[PDB]
């Protein structure tokens, strides 16, 4: 019985010398005192927080969002920052996102570095630029069988400061939509019909975040357009849940508002006197727009421009009106479209098939200079896969191939 | 000064009598897009167009400014383009006399021009492509410059020229291409020959060295490693004589000079010998009817790091200055891996033939064996002069660890310098598309 | 103020922790013990050729005919103590009851000899049938432990078990091999003089030897090994002088 | 001066403990893949190792052993804990003072410091000093012993898989079962050591 | 069959790069090399393991027992069919057969089996069958006892082909040597098989050691040939006249093997070398130290040198270009420590009398870090901007 | 409920795809016996750690959570250790330092630290049995092997009889040493990524 107080005593005591020895060589060996961060060179708007840390977590907290998107994981990005001082060291599981030639001009991931001693940052003027706008929908009508074209209108006036090609980022609270209070226009409700597809239902819990390329250019102000595709589940695979934020799009109402924010992107034109050539297909109708729009009137630049479209049917067809009167007003445009399977009501004539086959066919097998030219895209993966290599078989240079991409 | 132990002479037969013939007549001539490293070529022809002497025939796209011009008056007539619509050469057809003309200067002037003159007026001519860099032996950008130029006076391939032939005869356009080197290179010149004499340039700049031994000893790569160890940080360009005397003539007389001295030699080859020729000349019509009877690969540059010339290919390389032709051995022959090969030529002492000091092999396009994995026997080290680990050096090409072949020193090799090591190769490997893949990689993602 | 939580927590769960570990621990003690014991006992008893099944078994037959004795390895002469729970080993290792042995004496390679050694005395009754022995010595890969059976003439073996040998499978690990064991039944410990005469043969032992055991096949250095051994103990350092007194007739 | 040059190589070949007693494999395996990586990580061990095993050996002949404190208490029943305990302090604060004042190290084997608290081979080590009854100097030296031998053999390891990039292995084996197999062969060709008794 | 012209016509291939013409050698031609050198000692070893088993037969029997012996052993009797004989005065034709009983049954088995693993793997890899088997094979036959079970032997040569080599992507890919590998196999799984004074005599019922075992029990004066009542001398010792594994015992004859092999360039000198001067400096070192309880202390360099296999090992297995150093000065420090631990092995390792094959084993763990010792070294020079 | 429980078994084995426990599978597989109680262990200790770190998880500090892990870890396999030596003597012994070893066995740390201490009593108690039992797995197949081949016996039943007790099976060596151990899970491991191959490691 002595034996047993024994080793209850001898127990608590051991432990606590060890916890004791360890608190007090913690307490001597880290810091324990506050960090200063600058943001850049040399903004008064110095942040200091407490040792230790995420930069990340930092940096959202005072407010300059990377990305900041998610907090970690660094899956995507677009989540770099650039360090002057300070964060010297380099961590082996930057390497892999960040080639040796860009290493070395201090640009690290901001969910990777640790907030251990100060540091200064050389962020991108862009980024400074990022703020909320509570737009307010003029109109959200439909434009194609699948896709219906979204317009906002910036409250008290406020213009944007952004390039043409650029994408904003949608930011919406938790959300419970049924797909049969769409308002789609009976024209196109026979394929919806046929698919039975307003049984749906959508369900969020916690507040979301998207990115979506605007159609508009600079010399439209105060409006934001955009092109949204319904995210329905397949027919071969119906018990798949449907998107998450397409559905309350497609749901919202007209006079409704909602935050954006941004705008971002990088989807620029190359300033050459080089050929021009823009393919697209289904809801990558935005970015084209936006790009010769920008190009044809705000620049008015004389490059040689041609746009190439393919659809899954002539009702699918939008900006009809506007590419014809581009074309008729200015001889450096002119845009084909072909039908990848119409049905036979259409009536169509015209090239048919997968519009990189049209595009080779007719274009670029007598070109005599496809490399010169730059080829802007976006599309879905089957196209995108197809023109790419296409393309590679015909020489282009990734420097004269750009696109916008997008996934989940 | 150095004399270079490990290494090789081939002892293939046919060898030229260093004697220079007037070659015979070219009707056409070509620019070869695929031996130049990293070419993106921008068409300034096309077929039918007239073009002069010097006059541009294409840009890079990768490395703006550079000018590549055509080497002799006439019309285009071909513009071959391979799998991938790449570029393989542009034909002209010779006629006329028209050309491009340049400044003139004396030869007290040529040490004390403006490098940006220099410059000027290479690039416009199109006389800078003459020069590569190390790392990756690519054309130098026209805003780069380089503390080290190396020329190569010197040749050890097998069945090459003498250089000393070639230079007594143009002492002075040499001696002015030199001092513009002088004035051109911020550092010094160095001028690598052998034990011989060949005129020289009174600046201090430019300096001789002598290298002793087989024939890598006669390698830009290994002059470079013996005098100017090259890195990232550090770069050398390097040159040839027969350029160096093309850059004394344009900047002595104002015109871009096109001739070349090629030895035209191999087992084949009725009768050996240094002929007259003209830049990117037409192999075909070269050796016509100056080889025996059969089936013949015509190889532009020596057979260690030649290129065959065959149709769109059938022109004379721009940094070559020979042409080999040699048989096709599609024999197949019972136990002839078992043989006791008196007439079988290897750096090991398994056959006979070894015995016979002095032997000369008529060797052909075989490969004496199958491919297999590397087992290395010690072949490598036998031919490696320089300070590197070969066996090591290659495994890592093969496996294409990019960043241990740097640091085991890849960065300072060209195709050429490993040419021996595939020469004896038990197992059939060929290191200079790994070494140059290796190189794509470093220079892309680098 | 952390540091009051971490020591409050850190504290509460030493002492939950500890109070479990201590009466499992202190609990389970004499039957830990017991199981030790029973599995020394149970191989006296083997080797002694009386069989028994199961703990009770074991602790009876071990009590009614088993008798552990202390004896003083020098004289030969028995000593008074707590026989039962003797330990041999940690009384070798200590050196207050052990003695060095020297290069010319250390035939088994033991290093140390312990002062007092045990024995067990087999009884069917009022007298004693049979004394057996503890004996080692170093193998070719381990040390090797062994119960020796002798009769009460202190001359002629009636068993002998090999307990701890560790050596290689198959080759050297024969000595437990029950074939092998059996040889040893009736074999005379020393001659007409009175010397040591066990002889591990090579190749196989003569017919109807009264000294000689054939050796291990293939194994000549566990062969070397149990010869040094029997060679050490049957010697004026290990069970000599007792074996002597034995014979006499003080048993 | 013999005693402990013989107990020395004794611990570093004739009782490697990664490839004798085969303990700490976890991290010997993964770990090996980079011969510098690989060489931060033994030299870490080799600190644990000859700091914790002489610290232990006083603790328990001071506190544990049976009537080491009390005539009539044996309190060796809590070796596991105060062996394990002593390993995670001096773990943490070797973690904190690398990260103070080597962040090339720190950073280079960041993920795998706070787990050689689990390497079996450290309380493997205590453990076997439990048992052999050293003393003090002889606990130093077993523990350096211990700590170079795993360096060595977790070296040689990292060396055998760099010269493994021009290997072949089959698509179900790169990895994991390929470096499986070769640990069994290095262990196969450290039997050599096996008859040596020192 | 299309297995026989692929094995004896030539590719026919011709060059599609820029080396337009190539060295005539080739991994065939080296293979074979090699497979060559171990005639003589093959042929040598097949005489000795018939004279010694006759002479231990006639030593043990006589008469009706001897006859009734060779009539329930198909080696004796088969021999005695084919026009040879068993009796006292046997020739050396008659030696060389039942040496061949015993040798070509064993190396038919390795060969078959182990081709069959090498055809197995390379098919379903979709690879080209390629030589070096051929080494392998007659290396793994010629260095096991003559008694050894055949079934054993396959189990043997299937572990040194399939794990050592085949797993690792074929030949030049792994890092161990693929026959001593198998050899460890047998010695750690059947040590009783490839140990022992019952196997390396083929004679029914004869129990006798050889030259090492009998060093370590007796110094030089132990070395005594009972079978004939003679003592081995350091000449019987060179020539090959002592009983061991099959193709080992002649020093004088592996010798001259690896004369041609190392003159062709084949085998490394330097390695050779490197294995020479660790076992003259450990053995020298020991005789030097002296003991009173170890005869093995005593024995100097030349008796080390035509002993066991150490003479086998160092010309034949040592020299695998794949399982050794890749670089000059790596082979140096290779040779030196396959010598040292085969020397140290030999003398204070009670448990095995010979440590060749083991010392090799442990020299191939340890190869490439003496590469990368000396790989760092030309690495920091190159970073001096010296090359 | 069977999701949490079988996924360890071949989805995410702890040996065969964490490389957790190693130790323990190469020294205690050389008799079925004690590779059975071992898996006991093993489940029992990680089981009943993951549940009360889980109790009481939210007030643990960050300064010593690795001494409070390990207090508890080691005061089960302490426990544990008490008991086999009191009702298991004979495997007890068998086993030696590796019943203490098993407060070092990378899975119970493992999975006390990435799901206990973020995840509910219940459903930690849940992955800690189903982590032993991926372990067991293994344990067993590769006793199962080195015990036939070995020794002729599973679970010390005589199987084939031995060549030495007038049988005809020969038994193997090296069965009985850790080498034989590495190769059978190197091999295990290649027919469970050849049977799964979205396990395939790639080649960079
Ligand atoms: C920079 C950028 C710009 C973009 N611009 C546009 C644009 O202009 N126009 C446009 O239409 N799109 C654009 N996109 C695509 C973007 O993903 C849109 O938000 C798209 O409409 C998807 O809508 P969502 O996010 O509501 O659907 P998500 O739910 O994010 O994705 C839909 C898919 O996820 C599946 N899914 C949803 N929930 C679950 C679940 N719980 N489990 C399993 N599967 C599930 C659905 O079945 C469907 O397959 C852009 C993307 C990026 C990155
Ligand atoms: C990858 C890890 C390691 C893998 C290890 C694999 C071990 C595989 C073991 C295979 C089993 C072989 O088992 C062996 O088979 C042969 C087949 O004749 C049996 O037979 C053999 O012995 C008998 C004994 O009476 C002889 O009469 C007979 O001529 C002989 O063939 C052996 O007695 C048996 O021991
Ligand atoms: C792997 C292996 C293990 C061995 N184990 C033992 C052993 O445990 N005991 C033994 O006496 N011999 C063992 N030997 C045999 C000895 O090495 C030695 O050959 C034998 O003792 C000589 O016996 P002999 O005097 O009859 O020739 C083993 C051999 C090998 C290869
Ligand atoms: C290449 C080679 C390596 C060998 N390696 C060993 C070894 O490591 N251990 C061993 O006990 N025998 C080994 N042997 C076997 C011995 O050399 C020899 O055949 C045997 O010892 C003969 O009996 P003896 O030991 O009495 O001389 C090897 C043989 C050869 C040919
Ligand atoms: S924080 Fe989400 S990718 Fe970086």
């Amino acid at each position: 019985m002595s034996t047993i107080i024994f080793g209850v005593v001898m127990f608590t005591l051991i432990i606590l010398a060890l916890v004791l020895v360890i608190l007090f060589a913690k307490s001597k060996l880290v810091p324990t005192g506050d960090i200063t961060i600058s943001i850049n060179g040399d903004p008064e708007k110095a942040i200091v927080t407490q040792p230790g840390g995420k930069l990340l977590t930092a940096l959202a907290g005072a407010g300059v969002f990377v990305s900041s998107a998610c907090g970690g994981g660094g899956s995507c990005g677009q989540c770099r920052v650039k360090i002057k001082s300070g964060g010297g060291d380099i961590l082996p599981t930057e390497l892999d996102h960040i080639s040796k030639g860009e290493a070395r001009e201090g640009e690290r991931l901001a969910c990777q570095v640790a907030v251990k001693a100060d540091m200064d940052l050389e962020l991108p003027e862009e980024i400074f630029g990022v703020k909320k706008w509570e737009c307010t929908v003029i109109s959200n009508d439909n434009k194609a069988t699948f896709i219906k074209e979204l317009k906002l209108a910036i409250p008290d006036g406020e213009s944007v400061p952004f390039r043409a090609g650029g994408y904003i980022q949608i930011e919406a609270p938790a959300h419970h939509v049924k797909y049969a209070d769409f308002d789609v226009p009976e024209k196109y409700r026979g394929d919806w019909d046929k698919f039975n597809l307003f049984r749906y239902e959508s369900k969020v819990d916690e507040p979301i975040i998207r990115a979506y390329s605007m159609a508009n250019y600079p010399e439209e102000f105060g409006i934001i357009m955009l092109n949204v595709r319904i995210a329905t589940p397949p027919p071969n695979n119906p018990n798949v849940p449907p998107g998450q934020m397409s559905s309350y799009i497609w749901s919202l109402k007209a006079g409704d508002k909602c935050t954006i924010s941004g705008p971002f992107g990088e989807f620029f034109a190359k300033d050459t006197d080089a050929e021009m050539v823009f393919i697209g297909g289904g809801a990558g109708m935005a970015p084209m727009r936006s790009h010769i729009f920008d190009q044809l009137k705000r620049l008015k630049s004389k490059r040689k421009m041609s746009y190439w479209y393919g659809a899954r049917s002539k009702r699918e067809m939008f900006y009809v009106e506007d590419f014809d009167g581009l074309a008729a007003e200015n001889d450096n445009f002119v845009w084909h479209c072909a039908l990848s399977d119409p049905q036979p009501e259409d009536n169509w004539t015209g090239y048919t098939g997968f519009i990189h086959n049209v595009l080779y066919e007719n274009y670029l097998k007598d070109h005599e200079a496809p490399e010169d030219c730059e080829y802007y895209m976006c599309g879905p993966p089957m196209m995108n896969a197809a023109v790419i290599n296409m393309l590679k078989n015909l020489g282009v240079e990734e420097e004269n191939i750009l696109l916008d991409d997008f996934g989940g | 000064m150095i004399t270079i132990k490990k290494g090789l002479d081939l002892p293939i037969a046919g060898t030229p009598s260093q004697v220079i013939s007037d070659g015979k007549a070219i009707k056409k001539v070509a620019l070869l897009g695929e031996e130049y490293v990293g070419m993106r070529p921008t068409m300034h022809v096309r077929v039918g167009d007239e073009v002069k002497k010097a006059q541009i025939l294409f840009e890079d796209k990768k490395n703006p400014g550079v000018k590549f011009t055509s080497p002799v008056s006439g019309k285009v007539v071909e513009i071959n383009r391979g799998a991938k619509r790449v570029l393989q050469s542009v034909v002209i057809e010779v006629a006329g006399d028209d050309q491009v003309t340049f400044d003139k200067f004396e030869a007290n002037q040529l040490a004390s021009l403006n490098r940006d003159a220099i410059k000027t007026q290479l690039v416009e001519s199109g006389l800078w492509t003459a020069f590569r860099t190390r790392p990756f032996s690519k054309v130098p950008a026209i805003d780069s410059t380089s503390e080290a130029i190396f020329v190569t006076a010197m040749d050890t391939n097998p069945l090459a020229a003498e250089p000393t032939v070639v230079i007594n005869e143009q002492s002075e356009a040499f001696v002015a291409g030199l001092d513009v080197l002088s004035a051109l290179t911020t550092g010094k010149v160095y001028v690598c020959k052998k034990g011989t004499s060949l005129p020289r340039s009174q600046q201090p700049n430019v300096e001789e060295h002598v290298f002793d031994g087989p024939h890598p000893a006669g390698l830009a790569g290994t002059h470079m490693h013996f005098l100017y160890p090259v890195s990232a940080d550090h770069v050398a360009w390097s040159i040839n004589y027969q350029d160096v005397i093309a850059v004394g003539q344009l900047f002595l007389t104002g015109e871009l000079y096109t001739q070349r001295v090629v030895s035209l030699a191999g087992p084949v080859v009725n009768k050996p010998r240094l002929v007259r020729t003209v830049m990117g000349a037409s192999l075909e019509q070269l050796v016509d009817s100056e080889i025996m009877p059969g089936e013949v690969r015509i190889i532009s540059g020596s057979v260690l790091s030649g290129t065959k010339a065959t149709g769109p290919h059938a022109y004379l390389g721009r940094y070559h200055l020979q042409v080999s032709v040699l048989r096709e051995g599609r024999d197949k022959e019972l136990f002839g891996w078992a043989m006791p090969g008196k007439n079988k030529f290897s750096v090991t002492r398994s056959f006979l033939g070894h015995l016979f000091k002095g032997q000369v092999y008529n060797m052909t396009t075989t490969t004496n064996g199958s491919d297999r994995s590397m087992v290395p026997i010690g072949n490598y080290e036998k031919v490696m002069p320089l300070d590197m680990e070969p066996t090591l050096l290659l495994r890592d090409l093969c496996a294409g660890d990019s960043d241990s072949a740097v640091r085991l020193g890849a960065l300072e090799l060209d195709e050429e310098d490993l040419a021996l090591c595939t020469f004896v190769c038990p197992g059939k490997y060929e290191y200079g598309q790994l070494l140059r893949e290796c190189l794509d990689k470093i220079e892309k993602e680098g | 103020d952390s540091i009051k939580k971490t020591l409050f927590v850190v504290i509460a769960l030493s002492l939950v922790c500890s109070i479990i570990v201590s009466a499992a621990a202190v609990g389970l003690r004499d039957k830990q013990k017991e199981n030790a014991a029973l599995d020394k006992q149970s191989k006296i008893l083997q080797v002694a050729g009386i069989e028994a099944k199961g703990s009770k078994q074991i602790v009876e037959l071990f009590n009614k005919s088993i008798e552990p004795r202390l004896v003083d390895f020098n004289t030969g002469d028995f000593v008074e103590g707590d026989a039962a729970n003797y330990d041999q080993r940690k009384a070798a290792k200590e050196a207050s009851e052990s003695i060095k042995l020297t290069a010319e004496q250390d035939k088994a390679k033991i290093q140390r000899r312990a002062n007092v050694g045990v024995v067990y005395l087999v009884k069917d009754g009022d007298k004693t049938s049979k004394v057996i022995l503890p004996v080692h010595g170093n193998g070719l890969w381990s040390m090797m432990y062994a119960f020796v059976a002798v009769e009460t003439d202190g001359n002629t073996v009636s068993g002998l078990t090999y307990y701890e040998q560790g050596e290689t499978p198959g080759l050297g690990g024969e000595v437990e091999n029950p074939a092998w064991r059996a040889q040893w039944v009736g074999k005379k410990l020393f001659d007409e003089n009175h010397k040591p005469a066990i002889k591990i043969v090579k190749g196989g032992a003569p017919q109807g030897s009264e000294h000689g055991v054939d050796g291990l096949s293939g194994a000549t250095l566990t062969s070397n090994g149990v010869q040094n051994t029997f060679d050490f103990w049957l010697g004026d350092m290990g069970f000599g002088p007792f074996l002597t007194k034995v014979r006499d007739g003080g048993l | 001066m013999e005693h402990y040059i013989s107990l020395l190589v004794k611990s570093i070949f004739i009782e490697n403990m990664a490839l004798s007693f085969f303990l700490g494999m976890c991290t010997f395996l993964a770990v090996s893949k980079k011969v510098k990586t690989s060489f931060g990580l033994g030299i870490a061990v080799i600190v644990v190792l000859t700091i914790s095993v002489p610290v232990n050996n006083l603790v328990y002949n001071l506190v544990l052993k049976p009537d080491a404190l009390v005539e009539g208490v044996d309190l060796s029943f809590l070796n596991f804990i105060t062996f394990i305990g002593v390993i995670a302090a001096l773990v943490q604060i070797l973690e904190m003072i690398l990260d103070r004042f080597f962040p090339p190290l720190y950073n280079a084997l960041g993920i795998f410091l706070p787990l050689i608290t689990v390497n079996c081979a450290i309380f493997g080590g205590v453990s076997f000093m439990v048992q052999r009854d050293y003393s003090f100097a002889e606990s130093v030296v077993y523990g350096f012993g211990s700590g170079v031998g795993w360096m060595l053999a977790i070296v040689a390891l990292a060396g055998i898989r760099e010269k493994m990039k021009y290997s072949d292995v089959p698509p179900g084996l790169r990895g994991l079962g390929i470096t499986f197999i070769t640990a069994g062969l290095m262990a196969l060709g450290f039997m050599s050591f096996s008859g040596v008794q020192l | 069959y299309e297995a026989a012209a692929t094995l004896f016509y030539t590719p026919g291939l011709v060059t599609k790069r820029s080396s337009h013409v190539r060295d005539s050698v080739d991994l065939k031609r080296i293979m074979i090399m090699v497979w060559l050198a171990v005639f003589p000692a093959m042929f040598w070893g097949m005489y000795n393991a018939g004279g010694q088993a006759i002479a231990a037969l006639n030593h043990l029997y006589s008469g009706d027992q001897l006859a009734a012996i060779v009539a329930g052993n198909w080696h004796y009797w088969l021999t005695e069919m084919l026009g040879g004989t068993m009796s006292s005065d046997a020739g050396w034709g008659s030696k060389m057969l039942l040496g061949a009983t015993y040798f070509l049954p064993i190396y038919a088995t390795v060969f078959i089996v182990g081709g069959f693993w090498e055809v197995l793997f390379c098919m379903v890899r979709k690879h080209e069958v390629n030589e070096g088997f051929f080494v392998t094979s007659i290396l793994f036959a010629l260095i096991v006892p003559p008694t050894l079970p055949l079934w054993q032997a396959a189990l043997g040569i299937t572990f040194g082909v399939v794990v050592a080599k085949e797993v690792f992507g074929g030949t030049g890919r792994n890092f161990l040597n693929p026959a001593l590998a198998g050899r460890a196999f047998l010695f750690f799984a059947y040590p009783a098989q490839i140990s022992g004074d019952l196997v390396w005599t083929a004679a029914d019922g004869y129990s006798g050691a050889t030259a090492l075992s009998q060093w370590a029990q007796g110094g030089a004066g132990a070395l005594i040939n009972n079978a004939t009542g003679q003592t081995i001398t350091w000449m019987d010792a060179f020539i090959g006249n002592i009983p061991g594994s099959i193709g080992e015992v002649s020093t004088l004859a592996l010798m001259i093997g690896a004369a041609f092999i190392v003159y062709m360039g084949i085998a490394s000198w330097r390695i050779i070398g490197g294995v020479m001067i660790g076992m003259i400096l450990l053995s020298t070192l020991f005789n030097v130290i002296g003991s009173d309880t170890n005869a093995m202390f005593n024995m100097p360099w030349h008796w080390h040198l035509v002993l066991g296999g150490f003479a086998f090992g160092m010309f034949f297995m040592a020299t695998d270009p794949v399982s050794a150093s890749f670089t000059n000065s790596g082979k140096w420090a290779y040779g030196i420590l396959i010598g040292v631990m085969c020397v140290l092995i030999r003398v204070v390792n009670p448990a095995y009398p010979e440590g060749m094959m083991l010392a090799i084993l442990f020299a191939n763990l340890f190869a490439p870090l003496f590469d990368h010792v000396v790989v760092e070294r030309n690495i920091k020079r190159r970073l001096a901007r010296y090359g | 409920l069977k999701k949490s429980v079988l996924a360890p078994v071949l989805d995410n084995n702890p040996i065969a795809l964490q490389v957790l426990g190693v130790c323990s599978a190469l020294a205690v597989t050389t008799k079925l016996e004690t590779a059975f109680v071992m898996t006991l262990a093993v489940m029992f200790v990680t089981a009943l750690s993951n549940f009360f770190v889980s109790l009481i998880r939210n007030h643990i500090p960050n300064s010593v959570r690795i001494i409070v892990q390990m207090a508890i870890i080691a005061s089960l396999v302490i426990v544990v250790d008490q008991i086999l030596k009191a009702y298991l003597y004979d495997i007890s012994k068998q086993l030696s330092v590796f019943v203490g070893l098993i407060i070092t066995n990378c899975i119970v740390m493992g999975r006390a630290e990435a799901f206990a201490m973020k995840s509910e009593p219940i459903p930690s108690f849940i992955d800690g049995i189903g982590n032993g039992l991926g372990y067991g797995f293994v344990l067993m197949t590769v006793g199962f092997f080195r015990e036939l081949l070995g020794s002729g016996k599973l679970f010390g039943l005589e199987v084939l009889p031995l060549i030495s007790n007038g049988g005809w099976y020969q038994p193997n060596g090296l069965m009985l040493l850790a080498p034989s151990a590495f190769f059978l899970i190197g091999f295990m491991i290649w027919a469970i990524r050849t049977f799964k191959p979205e396990q395939v490691e790639a080649k960079e």
